[PDB]
């Protein structure tokens, strides 16, 4: 499978392809080596290293514009920039008082802002031209993971802090979630109805498992569920963390990512499992697709499961790319 | 604060089906254990990037 | 393959009518509430009824206990009744279908400095109404604290808080 030119020092914790307002392909990727970087995946599958920056610690999450012109970073500094490409300059549009986690863009007809989620248990929303927030949320809990589709947002804290959010007008607590997982949080992703809204979420905890939830079904009890996932295997059955989770933009299957080092796809209707990859020589830390979904994005890095112990500072970091929109469908 | 307490994978039962049958696992996450169970792995990452024990 | 979905800890949840009629006769007056949890908690010794019905009266039991008001005549007599309707979220995989059929508990207890009877009636059946009902934690005017967590114990309930969402039944323990 296809690796990436140039790819980072150290671990990667996020990836981002660019929104479909911007021709071609643009992949940013975020390290433990305090840097993003920028590439220009084209089709023949070549990558051309375009530009980069820096933050004065790891760099924990990234996103795009709705336009396509900027790139916001979101760092342990306790800060987020952004990242104006075409003239390779940033600036600070964010502060937080602790390391900021989840970072997203939100285009609403009323207003568009930067919503930063921050382990200081706050969700704080940006203009990018102000040094005020314009908009406060308390959160129970030091801030894990979160997802934005318009008009909802699924924020994931620690203690199995689990909330939803409106985003009309000004954005507001819609719901909060008795979580359907008994271990840690760790990665959510907003999913479609059919007639393309906002219905519901997926949910990875690390004890190998994803929740399925949707807001506002016909029976709970039944439409709800959850499906166990990266599990080797008489012997002891290995369970690991899932890292990432990303839902296919046009075909409503999803994708999974753990620390065992394989991807697997999922068609969470059918309730039946796709494919699942071979086994890699280290953990998968991020992935993602691009905007129509085409090429799935996914790094090998060390994602810290076992401890500072097993660290290996000289291994490379890959990036991959698999140009497969085949595997992903429905039958 | 940071990874110091080395890595010991806590264990536990579980079913597994529509061929119903029973297990035992091995939780490979370091977070899993109850001495890191308050901390996220960014977290004690960080942790062990400031102490420079990486 | 196919999605494994099986899971034991499947957060369901439950939406039901309840009434609890209780009396608890006494040698003397109760020092401290802990002690009334205790006289109260014995009321499923010898449990005859309904299987799956008996984690929910735990909490019937609980909440009795939590208004018990003292009947001035009598030898101490205290005396309450608590109805309505409820949502509650546990962790005890698929409950069978609940009907309005009233259920009798009648038993001694002798601990400490106190011996008696304790009486209890209750009915939980299910509300298929589709209109809105308060969780049964909010019957309960003390379930604003940590401390609560203690006090559901001493009658087998097993509860979790956390950082978002109302108290959830995760087990129910019958010894000790």
């Amino acid at each position: 499978d296809i690796e990436v030119t140039s790819s980072p020092d150290d671990s990667i914790g996020c990836l981002s392809f660019s929104p479909p307002t911007l021709p071609g392909n643009f992949l940013i990727a975020g390290s433990w080596a305090n840097d993003v970087r920028c590439w220009e995946v084209q089709d023949s599958g070549q990558t051309i290293p375009k530009a980069q920056q820096m933050h004065t610690g790891p760099v924990l999450d990234v996103c795009w514009s709705d336009d396509g012109s900027k790139v916001f970073t979101a760092s342990c500094d306790k800060t987020a920039k952004m990242w104006d490409l075409s003239s390779n300059q940033a600036i600070q549009i964010a502060q937080h008082d602790a390391p900021v986690k989840t970072i997203h863009w939100i285009k609403a007809p009323n207003y568009s802002c930067v919503m930063t989620g921050s382990w200081d248990k706050t969700l704080k929303f940006w203009d990018t031209r102000s040094s005020n927030p314009m908009m406060v949320l308390q959160l129970p809990e030091r801030c894990y993971c979160a997802d934005v589709i318009y008009p909802m947002a699924v924020v994931a804290t620690a203690e199995r802090g689990l909330i939803v959010y409106q985003l009309e007008n000004q954005p507001s607590e819609f719901r909060r979630i008795e979580s359907p997982l008994k271990h840690q949080h760790r990665c959510v992703a907003i999913f479609k109805d059919k007639q393309n809204k906002p219905t519901g979420f997926a949910l990875g905890s690390i004890e190998g498992r994803v929740a399925i939830h949707y807001i506002n079904p016909p029976n709970p009890a039944k439409d709800n569920f959850t499906f166990k996932c990266h599990r080797s295997n008489s012997a002891p059955q290995d369970i690991y963390a899932v890292n990432g989770i990303a839902f296919h933009p046009v075909h409503g299957t999803l994708a999974t990512v753990g620390s065992d080092g394989r991807f697997s796809f999922w068609d969470k209707d059918a309730r039946t499992k796709l494919k699942t990859s071979e086994q890699l020589d280290q953990p998968i830390s991020a992935c993602c697709f691009n905007h129509n979904g085409n090429i799935f994005a996914y790094a090998s890095s060390y994602d810290w499961s076992k401890g500072h112990e097993f660290y290996n500072p000289q291994k490379k970091n890959y990036i991959f790319l698999r140009n497969a929109a085949e595997e992903l469908k429905p039958r | 604060t940071g990874t110091t307490i080395k890595f010991n994978p806590p264990t536990g039962t579980d079913t597994m089906v529509g061929v119903s049958t029973n297990i035992s696992t091995k939780h490979q996450c370091i977070t899993a254990m109850k001495e890191y169970e308050s901390k996220s792995l960014e977290e004690l990452r960080l942790e062990d990037y400031q102490a420079n024990r990486k | 393959d196919e999605m494994d979905t099986h899971d034991p800890n499947q957060l369901r949840y439950e939406k039901f009518f309840f009434t609890v009629k209780m009396t608890v006769r006494s040698n003397r007056p109760f020092r401290t509430y802990s002690d009334v949890a205790a006289a109260v908690s014995h009321w499923d010794h010898m449990y005859i009824g309904m299987a799956g019905k008996r984690p929910f009266y735990k909490i019937l039991a609980f909440l009795g206990s939590s208004n018990l008001k003292a009947t001035p005549g009598g030898q101490p007599e205290y005396h309450a009744h608590c109805e309505g309707r409820a949502y509650l979220p546990h962790r005890m995989g698929k409950t069978p279908p609940m009907l309005n059929v009233p259920e009798h508990f009648r038993r001694p207890f002798n601990i400490g400095l106190y011996k008696g009877t304790i009486e209890l009636t209750m009915t939980i059946y299910d509300d298929e109404s589709l209109e809105a009902a308060p969780m049964i934690w909010d019957h309960f005017n003390s379930s604003k604290f940590s401390d609560f967590r203690e006090k559901a114990l001493m009658f087998g309930l097993i509860v979790e808080k956390k950082a978002s969402g109302a108290w959830v039944l995760d087990s129910v323990s019958h010894f000790k």
